[PDB]
């Protein structure tokens, strides 16, 4: 499979590869940091049973609405 | 690109000529007596504004940078009318406005004298005079309505607060027809410079950017420029006259703007109602309907003075 | 009729689609395949506008108002009287504006010109497409488009601005305005310099490139050069429309609070929080 | 240009470096899963 | 007094008369090159009739 | 990351309310989940035993007890009768030390205030009404408390000032309206505060092509105007005169009593508690002969 | 009068005494919009004109500690709603100031 | 297949890889935005506990 | 540039890579299905 | 592995390295300084048990 | 351009500086962990 480097310039591939991996690593870390369950700086010391979990469903009273009435 | 020439002795017969084009000195950036005075007067205007802004955060240099776009030097209170106000309540404002205005006029003279010295037509100072005209309506309209409180505060976000509140006070400036015309020329100026810039770059390969040669001795670059627009939209300018279209569209932006400001509060106090009178306002179905009791209940008061006491309510 | 030098240039070639079939003129106008599609979309769209006026309350030019549908219709095509007519006209407008840009490319190719003019006009099409396609799609309803009416679209602009309480505080709007104002100054400056060397005071020789270069350097403190001022004008005018497209597409899809409270990040920089 | 002599040696470094990285990441996920599993 | 007439309407029609006057002026300037037009039916000037061709004098170095 | 939009005006006018969907779900859940559950009613007979009851004269003994459980839940925590009372003697208005039980003095005035809101300002609160929970949220201090500061503070629109209008109701300029552009800036500052207090934008109450228009504005503008008149009554007649009652830790730098504003009830939502309807369950607070046709259970 | 008469035998609408084949509807322009006649009609649908302003007879200066350093009219909404830094908050009003003999 | 004689593999490889990356990210963000598959917050729920749209 | 022999050998690994990717994707889908079915 | 410094110029890389590390270090310090848990300039003298912790799940 | 003799000498310093930096950062993390652990 090494003939792939005859097609693509190895010196340039390394710069493209590291750049992709750096962006992806930062994107995943900031997605996790923004979540509730994995906001590890504030809540990293919580046990796995105490960490947040998304709801099985949200709930409401019948007369309450999150949005104003419109048309 | 990336084969720049560099000229060691003086071009104009990198570096620049020291010499004369007749009355005009070449070399230094030209000031003359009017330019020097303009910088002195304008510097004092800038200093008064900045020192007032900085004093308004209690001289705190961190807050001066942190809060900078919210800081204002603010016009006088309304009840003074055109009388001289207290120094801390708009006296510094009128002083900065005066020196700024003198500085602008001295800069116009500096430009006018330089155009004549270079033996050039007077087109640039009359274009600048159109901008100065609009600027001066921010003095004359407050004068015509009779209060310096209506002037524009010196400050980045504060002058935008004024711009919104002016449209609110006078009942929506979109229905001012001279504002509408001023926008048409502002957009048209962007249309023209996009079209013209792209046209000249599209023929630059053929020497089209040498516009003065193309005006005096029409080349194929001018001919192709004319034919593109003739074939596209059915009519064309010339290499000279496209610059007249450009000049008038820019100049008419601020000229029609200034008339729109002078009319506001002097001839028309509510532009939306003027729009209704003259048939500009599109109808929409009613969103609410008042009963006759509500028409009396829901009228407010015109805004008055602020309360100058701290009532106790001892009961 | 033809300009006295024109006939020489009216050759075949440079078309994109139609070959020689539409490669002809009609008076001054070049036709070509995108001329045909232009006139189709222009005619259809205009007659549907006139129909929208006819079924509306008045023929007064200023008051005609073809509105988009209610937001409840989402991304569907509404009933035509309920705003589906606005949606058809919008498709006609996109067809016309796209055809116009491609027709300009055929004209530039036939004259041996660069493609600068079609691409510059693309900046205006981008802003229109942002207002009626991209921002409504990101908000999830075509009803977010602006109404077609000479003053009723200014009511839309007014109400969209106040949806964010104080739209002057929109940071991309501040940049877009600065481009528009700087463009108009630059146009006045360039227009004046060319005219004043080519029209000196009576009894004076015609000016030179060197004179406008000297004067311009006194105005700005640097010499831009003849190609540089046209690059600048194109950059300012097109940059204004691109920053306009940005400023409206961030309002709603990405920011939903008042624009003043966006600036809270600047007040909280850690050097002075 | 690139030679076969360079290419076969370079492929050794790329594959080994890639697999090494994926192994380190595998341990990082082992640690993360032990601390707060996501399924 | 005049109800419907007001100063903003007067000013606006004054601008329109000026503006159409300016468009006519600019279109005359636009015709200093390339005109009169050639046509199968003979020469054509369009409207407005163009301003004449313009001769430039250059600074004498002799 | 989606945006919810509510259309509040005609097609194409862009009178619309935009909400960030994730943020709004969060704020809504943080109301529903803490929303206090009400105890169920009863209807016993007999004459009233109370020694020092002055507002709640008109309800049964069971209703009275149920009300006191609600008040503690809504202001103090579900069992915290000690917040207002000398628990050895509920009729006391003083501590054993003789020093006055200021919280009970305030709460008695807050009962009269709540009945006044629900009774006289039905044009604002309609059949939703208010209870102690609307402001207090289970805590002694509501949000949006404000005090005297400078003369031009726009919150004094909710106390002693009157008049926010600046637009002329005619084409030509006149002596009828001499409003400054500065006054338009002051109304604009006031109106940003109201918009933020409800989590809405200007188009919720206006067609901004003409801010003065009522016909072009949604009906919510009429409700909003009654909210201004209500706050003036609430502030001038109930909150501001409590100045001698509080400890000095509650008072402003001028020594004035804390005052309310739109955000005090609304807390950034278009209706308080997203329109949760609690007042219908507590006749002690109605100030009406009937709530939405349900008659007052008098004695 | 909002609908034409109906023949009770056939159920047909009668227009000017004569039947119409079809289900009759009253024509209107888009969404029932109607052109605004004039300013007076627009103003007839509004509230009455606002009452005259309440203006004070005379001005009493506040204590200097209640006087704002920043004269910009919108600052309380555009900045101070979001800014709550302690030092910046202190700078908003003038500090106390007393004749030296009164200390 | 002879198809690689028509289209430059050195181009198609990059275009394919770019297409797959765009499609993969779109599907992940679509799922991450859903209720039922917002796995970062709710991934530990069992299938009978996870959200379902209205009947 | 290209040749039929280069096309042949390139096609070989390209088909192999495609199968490998489709295998991994199929396992990922069946893991996802087992965790939270979408039908 | 030193053959990698025949491909890439040390002059270019050592500048890029120092730049990346300086930016990364500064980003992390300001992220921590903005948190409640690690706002160490105000709260650095609190013991570990006294320091803030983000909200747990109620599960009820 | 560089010789392998210089590349040898450079890489020695480069790797040694990387190690010294990693050592200091490890002490810094253990101090931070001892003061206020994040798990
Ligand atoms: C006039 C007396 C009173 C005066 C006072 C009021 C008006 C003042 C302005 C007067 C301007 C001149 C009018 C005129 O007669 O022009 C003839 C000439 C045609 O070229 P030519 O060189 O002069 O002649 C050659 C031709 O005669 C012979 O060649 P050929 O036989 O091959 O030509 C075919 C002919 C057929 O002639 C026509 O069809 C004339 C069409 C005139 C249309 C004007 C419409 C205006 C109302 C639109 C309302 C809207 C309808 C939708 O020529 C053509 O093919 C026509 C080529 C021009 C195509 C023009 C396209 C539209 C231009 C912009 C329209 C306005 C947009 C706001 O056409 C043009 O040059 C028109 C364009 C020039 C003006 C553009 C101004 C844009 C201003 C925009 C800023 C607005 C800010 C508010
Ligand atoms: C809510 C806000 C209101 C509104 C309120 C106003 C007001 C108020 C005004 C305008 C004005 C203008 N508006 Mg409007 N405007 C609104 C909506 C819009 C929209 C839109 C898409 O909605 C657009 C495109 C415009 C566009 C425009 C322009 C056409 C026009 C300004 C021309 C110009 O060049 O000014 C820029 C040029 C100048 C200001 C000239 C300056 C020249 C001087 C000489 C420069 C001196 C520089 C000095 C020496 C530098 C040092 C200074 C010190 C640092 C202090 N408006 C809405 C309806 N608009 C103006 C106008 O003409 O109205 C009729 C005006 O006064
Ligand atoms: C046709 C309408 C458009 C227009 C046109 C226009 N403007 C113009 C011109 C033209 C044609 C000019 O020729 C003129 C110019 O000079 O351009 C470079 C100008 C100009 N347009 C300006 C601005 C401007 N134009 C604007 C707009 C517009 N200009 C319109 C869109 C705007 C907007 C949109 O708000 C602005 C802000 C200026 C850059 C310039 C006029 C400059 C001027 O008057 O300066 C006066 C002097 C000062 C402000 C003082 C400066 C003080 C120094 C910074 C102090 C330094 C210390 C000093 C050395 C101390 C003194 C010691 C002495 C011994 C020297
Ligand atoms: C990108 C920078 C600026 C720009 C540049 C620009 N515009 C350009 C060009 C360039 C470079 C051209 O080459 C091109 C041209 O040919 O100019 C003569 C054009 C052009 N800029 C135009 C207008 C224009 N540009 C504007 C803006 C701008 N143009 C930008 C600010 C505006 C604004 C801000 O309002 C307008 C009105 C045209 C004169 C022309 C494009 C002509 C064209 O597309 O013609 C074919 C279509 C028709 C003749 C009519 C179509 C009718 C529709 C089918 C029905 C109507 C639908 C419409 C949405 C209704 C709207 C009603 C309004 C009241 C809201
Ligand atoms: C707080 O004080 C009020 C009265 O100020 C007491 O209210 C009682 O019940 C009311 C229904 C009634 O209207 C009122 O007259 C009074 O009877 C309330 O119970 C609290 O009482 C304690 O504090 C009393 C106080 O006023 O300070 C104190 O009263 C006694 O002492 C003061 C001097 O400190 C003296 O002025 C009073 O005359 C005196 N009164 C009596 C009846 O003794 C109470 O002392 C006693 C024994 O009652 C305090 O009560 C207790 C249990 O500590
Ligand atoms: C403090 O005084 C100022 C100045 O009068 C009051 O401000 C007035 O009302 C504001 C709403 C308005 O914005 C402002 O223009 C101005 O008109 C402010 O509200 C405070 O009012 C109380 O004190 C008033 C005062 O001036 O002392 C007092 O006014 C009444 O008494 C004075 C004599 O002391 C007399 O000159 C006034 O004409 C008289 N006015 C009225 C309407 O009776 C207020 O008393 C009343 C009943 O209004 C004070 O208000 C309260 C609740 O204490
Ligand atoms: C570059 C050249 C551009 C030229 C075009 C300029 C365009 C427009 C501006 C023209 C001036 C506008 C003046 C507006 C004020 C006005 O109309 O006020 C009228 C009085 O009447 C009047 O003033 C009558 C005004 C008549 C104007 C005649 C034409 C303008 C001549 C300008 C010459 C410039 C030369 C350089 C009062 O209105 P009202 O509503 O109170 O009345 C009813 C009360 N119940
Ligand atoms: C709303 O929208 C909603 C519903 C959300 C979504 C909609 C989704 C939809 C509609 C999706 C459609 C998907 C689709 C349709 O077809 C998807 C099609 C996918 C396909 C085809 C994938 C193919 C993958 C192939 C791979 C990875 C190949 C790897 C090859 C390798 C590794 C070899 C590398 C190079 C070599 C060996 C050369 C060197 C040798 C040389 C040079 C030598 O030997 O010389
Ligand atoms: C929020 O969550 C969302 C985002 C929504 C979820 C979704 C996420 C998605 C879709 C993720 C997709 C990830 C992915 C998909 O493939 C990720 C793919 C990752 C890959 C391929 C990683 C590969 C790494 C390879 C490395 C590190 C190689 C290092 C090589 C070294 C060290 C050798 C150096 C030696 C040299 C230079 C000497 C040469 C010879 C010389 C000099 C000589 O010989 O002379
Ligand atoms: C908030 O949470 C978020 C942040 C979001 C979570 C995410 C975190 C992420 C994604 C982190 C990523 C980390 C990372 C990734 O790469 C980290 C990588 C770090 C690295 C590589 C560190 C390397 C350091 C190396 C150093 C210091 C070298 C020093 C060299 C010296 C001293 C030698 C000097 C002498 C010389 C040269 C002499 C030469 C001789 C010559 C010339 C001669 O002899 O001639
Ligand atoms: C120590 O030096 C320091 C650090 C202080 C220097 C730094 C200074 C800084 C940072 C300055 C910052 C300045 C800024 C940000 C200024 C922003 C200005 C803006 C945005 C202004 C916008 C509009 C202003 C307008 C339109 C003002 C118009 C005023 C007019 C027309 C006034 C005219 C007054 C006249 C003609 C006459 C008055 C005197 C009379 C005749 C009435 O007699 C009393
Ligand atoms: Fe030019």
């Amino acid at each position: 499979m090494h003939r792939i480097w005859l097609m693509y310039d190895p010196r340039r591939v390394m710069v493209a590869l590291v750049g992709f991996l750096a962006v992806l690593a930062l994107v995943i870390h900031f997605v996790l940091l923004s979540s509730q369950r994995y906001s590890w700086i504030e809540n990293g010391t919580l046990g796995a049973d105490q960490a947040p979990v998304g709801a099985s469903a949200p709930a409401a009273a019948a007369e309450m609405s999150p949005l104003p009435p419109g048309r | 690109t990336r084969v720049q020439v560099r000229t060691v002795p003086e071009p104009g017969i990198f570096s620049y000529l020291a010499g004369k084009f007749g009355d005009a000195q070449i070399g230094p950036i030209y000031l003359g007596w009017a330019g020097v005075l303009s910088l002195i007067f304008g510097f004092i205007a800038i200093e008064i504004i900045g020192l007032n802004m900085w004093a308004s955060v209690g001289w705190d240099p961190v807050e001066f940078i942190r809060q900078l776009p919210w800081l204002a030097l603010e016009p006088p209170p309304p009840q003074y009318g055109l009388r001289v106000p207290p120094l801390n309540q708009g006296g510094w404002y009128l002083m900065a406005g005066f020196f700024l205005t003198v500085s602008i006029i001295l800069w116009w003279i500096r430009i006018y004298r330089r155009a004549r010295a270079l033996q050039m037509g007077s087109h640039l100072p009359w274009a600048f005079a159109s901008a100065i005209f609009l600027y001066s309506t921010f003095f004359f309209q407050p004068l015509l309505v009779g209060s310096w409180s209506e002037m524009v505060p010196f400050g980045i976000f504060p002058h935008l607060d004024w711009t919104s509140a002016f449209s609110i006070r006078y009942g929506n400036l979109y229905y001012n027809p001279f504002h509408a015309l001023s926008i048409a020329f502002l957009y048209g100026s962007a249309v023209l410079f996009a079209m013209h810039g792209a046209t000249i770059l599209a023929v630059a390969r053929m020497g089209g950017e040498r516009e003065i040669e193309q005006i005096t001795d029409r080349g194929t670059a001018a001919e192709r420029s004319m034919l593109f627009w003739r074939w596209c939209m059915g009519f064309n300018a010339t290499m000279e006259s496209i610059h007249r279209w450009a000049w008038w569209f820019a100049v008419l932006t601020t000229f029609t703007g200034g008339i729109g400001i002078l009319l506001t509060g002097t001839v028309v106090d509510n532009w939306y109602l003027w729009g209704v009178k003259h048939g500009l306002v599109a109808p929409y179905p009613a969103q609410n309907q008042l009963t006759p009791e509500q028409q009396d209940l829901l009228r407010g008061r015109y805004q008055g003075t602020a309360p100058d006491s701290f009532p106790s309510y001892v009961v | 009729a033809m300009l006295s030098f024109e006939k020489k240039y009216r050759v075949r070639g440079g078309t994109l689609i139609g070959g020689d079939l539409f490669d002809f003129w009609f008076g001054p106008f070049y036709v070509g395949f995108f001329g045909v599609t232009t006139i189709f979309f222009v005619t259809l769209g205009t007659l549907l506008c006139v129909w929208g006026a006819a079924m509306g309350p008045t023929w007064n030019l200023w008051q005609i108002n073809i509105a988009p549908p209610d937001l409840k219709y989402g991304l569907g095509l509404a009933p035509l009287r309920e705003g589906g007519l606005w949606q058809i006209i919008t498709l006609c407008a996109l067809g016309a504006f796209g055809s116009w840009a491609l027709r300009q490319a055929e004209i530039a190719r036939k004259l041996g010109m660069g493609m600068h003019i079609p691409w510059a006009y693309g900046g205006a099409i981008l802003a229109y497409t942002t207002l009626v396609v991209i921002r409504p799609f990101l908000l999830g309803a075509w009803g977010h488009g602006f109404p077609y009416g000479i003053f009723s679209h200014l009511d839309w602009v007014s109400n969209v601005g106040y949806q964010y309480l104080h739209f002057h505080y929109n940071p991309a709007h501040m940049i877009a305005v600065t481009f528009f104002f700087t463009n108009c100054l630059a146009l006045a400056m360039h227009g004046s310099l060319i005219l004043s060397v080519t029209n000196p005071p009576k009894g004076t020789p015609t000016g030179t490139s060197e004179q406008e270069n000297v004067f311009f350097r006194d105005l700005l403190g640097y010499s831009i050069g003849a190609i540089g001022i046209h690059r600048l004008g194109l950059f300012l005018a097109v940059g204004a429309a691109v920053w306009s497209a940005i400023c409206i597409v961030i309002s709603g899809p990405f920011w939903t609070q008042g624009w003043p409270e966006w600036w809270n990040w600047w007040l909280n920089l850690p050097i002075w929080k | 240009g690139m030679t076969e002599e360079e290419a076969r040696r370079f492929h050794g470094y790329m594959v080994t470096g890639t697999l090494g990285y994926v192994v380190v990441a595998s341990v990082a996920h082992f640690l993360a899963w032990s601390w707060r599993p996501w399924f | 007094m005049m109800e419907y007439i007001d100063g903003a309407q007067i000013a606006l029609y004054a601008f329109w008369l000026f503006f159409f006057g300016l468009i006519i002026y600019l279109r005359r300037e636009d015709k200093r090159e390339g005109y009169p037009l050639e046509s199968p039916q003979g020469p054509r000037d369009g409207w407005p009739k163009g301003a004449p061709k313009k001769t430039y004098v250059h600074r004498d170095h002799g | 990351a989606a945006t919810d939009t509510v259309q509040v005006g005609y097609r194409g006018t862009a009178m619309e309310q935009n909400y960030d969907h994730g943020d709004l779900k969060t704020k809504f859940a943080q109301v529903k989940l803490p929303q206090s559950p009400p105890p169920a009613g009863e209807s016993p007979p007999g004459p009233l035993p109370w020694k020092n009851v002055q507002v709640l004269n008109d309800i049964s003994i069971a209703e009275f007890n149920r009300t006191m459980i609600a008040m503690s839940t809504w202001v103090a925590g579900t069992g915290n009768c000690a917040y207002c009372h000398n628990v050895a003697a509920f009729q006391d208005d003083t501590l054993p030390n003789g020093k006055p039980l200021y919280t009970k003095i305030v709460a008695r005035r807050m009962l009269q205030m709540t009945r006044n809101i629900n009774g006289n300002y039905s044009q604002h609160v309609k059949n939703t009404g208010v209870t102690c929970y609307t402001c207090h949220m289970g805590k002694p201090l509501p949000n949006g408390l404000w005090f005297y500061s400078s003369q031009t503070d726009y919150l004094r629109h909710y106390l002693d000032r009157d008049g926010a209008r600046v637009i002329t109701q005619g084409v030509a300029p006149s002596n009828a309206n001499r409003s400054s552009t500065k006054q338009a800036e002051w109304t604009y500052a006031l109106m940003i505060s109201q918009s933020r207090s409800l989590g809405v934008n200007c188009t919720y109450c206006h067609n901004t092509r003409q801010f003065a228009s009522w016909r072009e504005a949604p009906p919510a503008r009429v409700t909003a105007y009654h909210g201004i008149l209500m706050l003036r009554d609430v502030n001038q007649n109930y909150l501001a005169p409590l100045q001698p009652v509080y400890p000095a830790v509650r008072l402003g730098a001028m020594g004035d009593a804390p005052k309310a504003q739109c955000v005090t009830c609304h807390n950034g939502a278009y209706k308080p508690l997203y329109g949760a309807q609690m007042a219908k369950d507590f006749p002690a607070m109605w100030g009406r002969a009937d709530w939405n046709g349900v008659p007052f259970p008098g004695i | 009068p909002t609908a034409w008469p109906v023949d009770p035998t056939t159920g047909q609408t009668l227009i000017n005494g004569r039947p119409v084949v079809g289900r009759v509807f009253i024509m209107r322009k888009t969404d029932g919009t109607v052109k605004y006649p004039n300013v007076a009609d627009v103003v007839a649908h509004e509230a009455l004109a606002p009452l005259p302003p309440v203006v004070g007879s005379s001005y009493q200066q506040a204590p200097i500690t209640n006087q704002r350093r920043m004269r910009g009219i919108m600052i309380q909404s555009t900045l101070w709603d979001m800014d709550r830094k302690r030092s910046a908050t202190r700078q908003r009003y003038y500090p106390a100031s007393t004749p030296a003999n009164q200390l």
